[PDB]
């Protein structure tokens, strides 16, 4: 009862014909023959009768009909538990970096409904992304569905690596989800988080464009479940139990392009943009499995960090809007701004984070609320910057600080902050302490500043590192202190 | 009877070992319809494939030998 | 009854049950699971020879042919009367919160039923002040009948009906319902959860007047389709006896896409962009059930979410016609800022009536109107040549429409998360002041800038000589 | 560096292939072994699992 | 084997075969044709008892059904191996050209190869040195990485393609391969014969460097749709031997119609734009196996056709998702005698950073775009107003970007024969260092001229010298 | 030539190839029974390589 043949192979789908006694989400095997020594392995998904269509895991060449096919007893599952960790596999949990075969002791099924609403919590502890202007601007909170929406070679990739780069020793289990990459991005990628040492609890799973569409719609969900044992159960990272897991799902819109193939080949009926009439509920149940959990149900949460992917900038398409819906908050990488040398290019004026800003820092927020309101002044005077010697002085001090600040937020790649060096740096940028800093130095003004509090002040850093839970951050010691480090390094400057 | 079968075995066997395979296989229905193949490939075993079950007895232990060491 | 499970497609379960004994059309079929938790499905179609097809309105991923389906015999029910006030629920009633189940001697009532006929239909209503400038001018929430707000991904229709909440479910005069049909588990519910149970109301907190049916997005589609049916039969008790109901549905888009969803897999034949056939007809028997009767009033008001920003969408489409009071959140509105993102021009309602809601509310309404309907006039004008060419009358129509677009915008009590802008409560009376007299040509000398997320009129001169 | 990985990967195809005659030489050994001690002893194991 | 044809609709056809050996997925069954030429249909579904479904990749007008079907029992043989230089060939790897077969000695490999694995992958990107100071400067190549170019045919791209194909084969490696994807017969196909034949380096034509994949216009969807899976097994036998290969594909476009067609033709329903579902599918089937790997790098320039001149078109968007660097051709500029007539403005490529290219690299591209861009937004100014009107300390800015656009000229040793000047190969380095001298203010007393059709700026100045 | 060299040293029957086969036999096709009754034959003559 668990043996069945293939009767027909097709558009990445066989038909499994008698193999009764299967449920409706079972790997089966395809157990090897001759001229294929591995084993691929497909979901079972239209149980009809007398006949099981079955979505190939792999390419589809490589079975033909008569093909024997077993049924393994186990709905679709990936791999799960700390021997994940470090490790670059495929979406049915099979290792690709060549390094050995995956240890583990229990799987979780992937595809599973989520915890619920009364198995919530707020968010209050924040995620620090390493970019100043994210970090002050878009608060980013454990167990948040922050999405990053970008339009092509933009940045949203090297803001997932930047953020999961900082998470060094905040004891997350970051996971990054190639979804439709090609292998060249992918193991850059990897490469990237192998030399700044984030590999070592950072988890990819990579599904590639040149692999078959029923990958690439199971790779979100393997992550999630990876993501939702650490929620649940946690894993030891250096020497501590840590519940708290963030997601990158990278390219969502290329996994919405992977499941319209695989819902046009099975014939179903197409919906807006050919898009099937399920694809929200697709990346719904993809993500919010990533939830803040309460105390009574183990206190864990779990990021999520989706990609999109626009066209022209049309944030108004079908995938976009329904990833937006399902978020928390929206991280807009305009293109002009990338392109007139802003790289970490953030559309302020329309990103924005719903929930987390009561979860950050209370130093971050008390010294970003004015950054932000100076922000919108700026923004507000972009209109009369081409007007020349025809503005009183306060909008052109107004413009002049704008300016200042955009350039202090331009923050190169690969370099994450600290928390204590950014609300340091903007101290310093918001109480005209950098008036006389011109332009276009403030960058190696703000590098030379974070060099020496790291070389001259390691005191200074850890106070405010100490002191920045508390409900008002500007005490005289932290002000008085960080005051004359920066009048300190004015006059050494 | 009502099922076939599809019992295969590591070697050729004799008239009396298909009578014994036959009369073994008590439990479903006795006597089902068999089909019997030789397939040299398998080794120290029997695959029987009675109704819709199958039983893999051959050629697997070396198999799942390559997935250890490799 | 002992029927077989003969194809699982989806959601969609096939069952094979005795020629005698076939399920009704809404019948209520249920697999046992094992584990002594049974799945419960809904029929939707009988096929011929004892043969059903049922939603799963569950997992239904790890359940196999030949499973023995149980044939209750009656279509799903759930528990209502003062028992379910204060609780969280099911699409199938069960209970979510840590309380206890509801008892038996509560009664069961069928989520399917018939709505009121046309003798029971109650004509009568009036203004219902929230405290929302743009809501309460334009668009007034009107008091015993449907309303919902139209916002595409972007827009924060979440927000707005948070804020309604917050303003108008502490004077409720009677119980409340909310049904998240479609919606984040994070913002649309345990969060609502949060605000009803902080406010307070002489002793007895907002959530213990009210009902809490949910079927969140990750739920499949059978439960987001049968939630609002529940939260209705849920409320319709209520109604019956007379107490005055708040009804809050949210993204009924999502009850609708689930309807798609379930249609897909159920084989019917797709219509327009892969709907439904029978839209039209779901949307009746769910909307015509909202209704206030001559027996007592429900408040209604929905939320729609408008795929990408096609307004021309079926599932809007179809709400737009089953609505008293019709409120259009636009996406450039928001990426402009305005948080409220409401277009006063394509929201309407039916109660901006002078013999229902004031001679002078409807005067300056109509007059907020004519203005803003001339800048949607000027806009190519403007945004090709420049302001300069328009003539004085006209100039002076677009800075007040400008001036009226931004004094839309008001600070809500629930956006201090992430804006530190204190919230603010417009009366009615204040709103209609405030934009007569900035008609009138006050304020003409104040900055466009001034009037952003202000309260009423005398805020914005408070600001204004507090710049000097 | 280059030197190093054409190596490892001659290496790592060395092993494969010796691992994959090693397979085959035990297998045929396995064979001959059970005929000359009887094809007709695992058949009663087989059908205890059964 | 040995099937019998069932149903021949169109270029779609149906083979029944026994119940066993039933040809695999793209198995390139072969049905003779009463002599010694034959049909090679490749197999695509598997339907039923024994019928495959298969596209005829030929002209089907003679067949009939029942008729003998053989089974290869693999993908389609291309042969590869030196023997491949300087042969033209169809999808089927037969010669199209003058010469005779290739023979049995020759090793056949199967079209559909996969990929190279995760760990093959290169961790970092390393430039690839074309030679030609603005393709190496403004929009810079990077070795394993797609590149397309955009041009409407009478803008020398034959002629940048045939200078890449010459410094790859002087300064390199040197094997390129050209994949002819919906390639005219007439204006695609014997012209660049005469120009490869006629275009001579170091005493070797650029012909005799280089192997030609034609699936012309003429072939059914399945040629066209699989012309670039055999030049990539072409290129791939090459890049296994270590060696650097340039692939060229012409209108990758017409790669996805010819997908989209074949689609249609199998009855698969129609994605967004009526292409075929298997767009991102088909698409990383290719341009995925054009990779930089530990052994070897195949670096591919892929012409893109847009169109409607949509950009978000899914065809230009998914060819977009898997590119690296982009080069405009612009008809104005080529108007104007400058061969190399690449817009510095459209042009971008992604290895243009300075974790990669350099620092220096970088920050004198940036002002070279800076530059132009303000050249750009001044000629307007000078069309209406005119030169006189125009400020200080811009006048000299347009005069710089006059002289820089000039300078992107560059002689090509290829064709030395028709201009009578010898081609010069400039590195990267000193591309980079001569425009920041160019730019830092050396050179400005020199007028325009003495920069046209010159090399480095040592040359220009050896040049004024003179 | 070094790794020729050390694959050729370890295609000797007695270096790996005999070690290996055993081993297996002794775990895969049965416990402790690889010699059982005869297979003197292929001990280390039939693996040869
Ligand atoms: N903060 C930054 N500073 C400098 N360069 C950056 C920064 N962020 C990104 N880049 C550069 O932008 C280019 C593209 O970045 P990235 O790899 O993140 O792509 P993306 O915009 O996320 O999308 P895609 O995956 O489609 O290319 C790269 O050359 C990268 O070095
Ligand atoms: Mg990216």
């Amino acid at each position: 009862v668990n043996v069945g043949t293939v009767i027909a192979v097709g558009d990445g789908v066989a038909r499994l014909s008698g193999l009764d006694q299967v449920v409706a989400s079972e790997i089966v095997e395809f157990p090897p023959k001759a001229g294929r020594n591995e084993s691929i392995y497909g979901i079972a998904l239209n149980l009809e009768q007398d006949s099981v269509a079955a979505i190939i895991l792999g390419d589809d060449e490589t079975i033909e009909e008569g093909d024997m096919v077993t049924s393994t007893g186990r709905v679709i599952s990936v791999p799960v538990g700390q021997g994940l960790l470090g490790r670059v596999v495929n979406p049915l949990g099979q290792p690709i970096d060549g390094k050995g075969p995956i240890v583990y002791e229990k799987t979780r099924p992937i595809e599973r409904i989520a915890p619920g609403v009364i198995t919530r919590k707020s968010v209050d502890t924040p995620v620090q992304t390493g970019i100043i202007a994210i970090d002050a601007l878009i608060p980013i909170g454990r167990g948040q569905r922050e999405l990053i929406i970008g339009d092509r070679q933009t940045g949203k990739t090297a803001v997932a690596i930047d953020t999961i780069l900082n998470q060094k020793g905040q004891g997350m289990v970051c996971i990054y989800v190639a979804i439709g990459q090609r292998r060249a991005q992918v193991a850059q990628v990897v490469g990237t988080l192998e030399r700044f040492g984030a590999m070592e609890y950072t988890i990819v799973v990579s599904a590639t464009a040149s692999e078959s569409a029923a990958l690439q719609y199971i790779a979100p969900y393997a992550g999630c479940a990876m993501g939702e044992e650490i929620m649940e159960n946690g894993v030891m990272l250096n020497g501590q139990l840590v519940k708290d897991a963030l997601i990158v799902y990278d390219d969502l819109s290329k996994h919405a392009v992977a499941y319209r193939q695989v819902s046009l080949l099975l014939r179903r009926p197409p919906g807006r943009e050919a898009y099937p009439g399920d694809v929200f509920y697709l990346h719904s149940r993809l993500l919010e499995r990533a939830a803040r959990l309460n105390e009574e149900y183990g206190g864990g949460s779990l990021t999520a960090l989706p990609v999109i992917e626009t066209q022209a900038n049309d944030v108004s398409a079908y995938i976009p809007t329904n990833v937006i819906s399902i978020t928390d908050g929206q991280i807009y990488l305009e293109s002009d701004l990338f392109n007139a040398g802003q790289r970490p290019a953030l559309n302020v004026g329309i990103s924005v984070s719903r929930v987390g800003g009561a979860a950050q820092t209370r130093a971050m927020r008390a010294v970003a609320g004015k950054l932000k309101g100076e922000l919108a002044q700026f923004r507000d005077l972009a209109a009369f910057a081409q007007f020349a010697s025809d503005l009183d002085a306060t909008t052109k001090a107004q413009i002049e600080r704008g300016q200042r600040l955009q350039e202090l937020l331009k923050q190169p790649q690969y370099q994450p902050l600290p928390v204590e060096d950014q609300v340091a740096v903007l101290y310093a940028a918001t109480n005209n302490y950098l008036d006389d800093v011109p332009v276009p130095l403030i960058t190696k003004w703000r590098d030379d500043f974070l060099a020496f509090l790291r070389t001259a002040h390691p005191e200074v850093r850890k106070l405010i590192y100490d002191n920045r839970l508390d409900r008002k951050f500007p005490t005289p010691e932290v002000k008085e202190a960080l005051e004359a480090a920066i009048k300190e390094f004015k006059a050494t400057s | 009877r009502a099922v076939d079968a599809s019992v295969t075995s590591a070697i050729e066997l004799s008239a009396e070992q298909k009578e014994r395979i036959t009369r073994e296989l008590q439990q479903r229905y006795g006597d089902v319809h068999v089909t019997y193949h030789v397939d040299p490939t398998l080794i120290g075993g029997l695959i029987i494939r009675v109704g819709d079950q199958v039983l893999d007895n051959s050629l697997r232990a070396r198999l799942s030998a390559i997935q250890r060491v490799l | 009854a002992k029927g077989v499970i003969q194809e699982i497609i989806g959601v969609v379960i096939r069952a094979k049950f005795p020629e005698d004994e076939v399920p009704e059309i809404y019948n209520a079929i249920e697999i046992p699971l094992g584990n002594g938790d049974r799945l419960v499905c809904e029929v939707q179609q009988q096929l011929g020879n004892g043969v059903v097809k049922a939603v799963a309105m569950g997992s239904t991923d790890g359940l196999r042919r030949g499973l023995e389906v149980i044939d209750t015999g009656r279509p799903i029910a759930v528990p209502v009367g003062p028992a379910t006030l204060g609780r969280v629920f099911n699409v199938l009633g069960d209970p979510i919160d840590g309380m206890g189940p509801i008892g038996p001697e509560v009664e069961r009532r069928p989520i399917h039923r018939d709505p009121p006929s046309f003798e029971e239909q109650n004509t009568q209503a009036q203004i219902f002040e929230t405290g929302i400038k743009v809501i309460d001018l334009i668009a007034p929430f009107t008091r015993g009948g449907k309303t919902a707000i139209f916002g595409g991904a972007g827009v924060g229709k979440t927000v707005v009906i948070q804020e309604l909440i917050a303003n108008i479910a502490k004077e409720q005069s009677g119980f409340s319902v909310f049904a998240g049909v479609g919606e984040r588990s994070r913002e649309g519910n345990d969060l609502i959860h949060e605000m009803k149970e902080a406010r307070i109301d002489e002793n007895t907190t907002v959530f213990d007047k009210t009902v809490m049916v949910f079927g969140q997005m990750n739920e499949p589609p059978g439960a987001r389709l049968r939630v609002g049916l529940t939260a209705l039969t849920m409320a319709e008790y209520f109604r019956d006896e007379g107490r005055d109901i708040l009804l809050f549905i949210d993204n009924i888009f999502r009850f609708v896409q689930a309807g798609s969803e379930v249609s897909s897999l159920l084989g019917r034949m797709p219509s327009q962009v892969g709907y439904q056939p029978t839209l039209g007809t779901e949307m009746g028997e769910l909307q015509e059930r909202i209704t206030s009767t001559k027996r007592g009033s429900i408040t209604s008001m929905q939320a729609v979410y408008v795929p990408a920003d096609d307004y021309t969408d079926p599932a809007p489409a179809t709400v737009f016609s089953h609505l008293d009071a019709t409120i259009s959140l636009e996406r450039s509105i928001a990426e402009r800022a305005i948080f409220p993102a409401v277009d006063p021009l394509a929201s309407t309602s039916r109660i901006l009536d002078p013999n229902i809601v004031g001679e002078e509310h409807y005067r300056v309404a109509q007059e907020v109107k004519r203005v803003l309907q001339r800048y949607k006039d000027l806009k190519d004008i403007i945004a090709i040549l420049g302001m300069e060419e328009l003539s004085d009358e006209d100039k002076l129509t677009v800075q007040r429409a400008r001036k009226i677009e931004l004094f839309f915008s008001q600070p809500f009590t629930v956006a201090q998360q992430f804006t530190g802008r204190p919230g603010k409560y417009v009366p009615v009376k204040k709103t209609v002041e405030s934009f007569a007299r900035l008609l009138n040509g006050e304020g003409d000398h104040i900055p466009e800038s001034f009037f952003y997320m202000q309260g009423d009129f005398d805020d914005v001169l408070a600001a204004y000589e507090a710049s000097q | 560096a280059q030197a190093e990985q054409e190596r490892i990967r001659m290496l790592s195809e060395a092993k494969s292939q010796i691992a994959d005659l090693v397979t085959l030489t035990a297998s045929r050994v396995l064979g001959a072994e059970l005929q000359a001690r009887g094809h007709d002893a695992l058949i009663a194991e087989s059908l205890a699992a059964l």
